[PDB]
């Protein structure tokens, strides 16, 4: 059988963070009270590129980071930094012009703590594009 | 945010 | 997980129409109370082939026109007239002989009026077809 | 629009049974009661390889046939066998090692019947993979 | 059928 | 198990 349905595309995403807790020894002028250093991410399967449909990430740190709002605007999407504590992100996924496309708003709790060396806390889901106009669907097939 | 277990 | 599902295949579709206002000199031989010019359409993104899985389109324009059933049955999957009047426009979509499957059916109102130069009305959605057979999923991904 | 959603990929897979009823010479050490030659199969379309996804695919006969349980470790994933009567298999299907995936278990009557020469029984349906991890997506991106 | 707007 | 028709 056959029937017209709405067009939907989806790409596959990785988001998360990784982390380890320092040694004795840490980073040239870390905070004293920093003890971990983390990554907080989005990125392709197998690391593929995924600039050519997303314009830029924004990281919102918790209010204890200087200048919280942190826009990440060429790959890899990502930023690194120390700390003391986790929190949750609001990860601000923005595509590119041609998508004509809203912000996709997500979150992600900050994981330092070990498990029940390196800790992880990775998701792989897919975005879904709802009705994407023609332009953009030429962009999304051009990988 | 609080320190990690 | 894994599971078992009914196998399904979408190929996304563009159909619909654009117009324009004729001016003061008209084409030859057009009927003096015509006073638009149209094409309607079913194409591929990019106006890649379509004709690998639609063997012909027929569209039934409204009884003021001679002949309304239109038989197009090599691409481009299109049609143009010019007229005076906007009106809904049955469009039957034929699937090639190996896809064994009824005719798509659907409907799209011509517009002529200007928005709130040419116009165009367009949709770009997908075609689903459901448990298509060996042959016709061979057909289906060659493209 | 734009949301994230889970990730799920799906991979066509055609199963079932072709069978014959044989004529008046027997193969060779047939047993003399046993009537139809038949072949149970789990394959791709147009007979693409599967076992880049597939490590092994388990039929399990009825217990009238000796060592009722046949593990096939290597492509083509069926087995031939004569006999005298209709029965269901119960086919497991095991992933390659990295999917971390459980057994597949799915059902078939073999047919033997005629319609309402050659009888067949077979389905074209998909599998569909709930969040696979990113090394398994990797693997069933290849192909 | 009726003329355009 | 059962013997076609």
């Amino acid at each position: 059988g056959s029937r017209i349905k709405t067009l939907s595309v989806s790409r596959p995403i990785i988001y998360g963070n990784t982390a380890k807790k320092m040694g004795s020894v840490k980073p040239p002028n870390a905070p004293a009270e920093h003890t971990h250093l983390w990554t907080i991410f989005v990125r392709g399967p197998q690391n593929e590129d995924i600039s050519y449909f997303i314009k830029k990430v924004v990281f919102k740190l918790h209010d204890t980071y200087p200048n919280p709002v942190r826009s990440i605007e060429a790959p890899p999407f990502e930023l690194t930094e120390t700390g003391w504590g986790e929190f949750d992100i609001n990860i601000k996924v923005y595509f590119v012009e041609e998508a004509n496309e809203k912000v996709l708003n997500f979150y992600h709790r900050l994981r330092l703590h070990p498990y029940a060396a390196e800790v992880s806390s990775v998701y792989f889901d897919e975005i879904v594009f709802n009705e994407p106009n023609e332009e953009f669907f030429k962009i999304l097939m051009s990988r | 945010k609080s320190a990690p277990a």
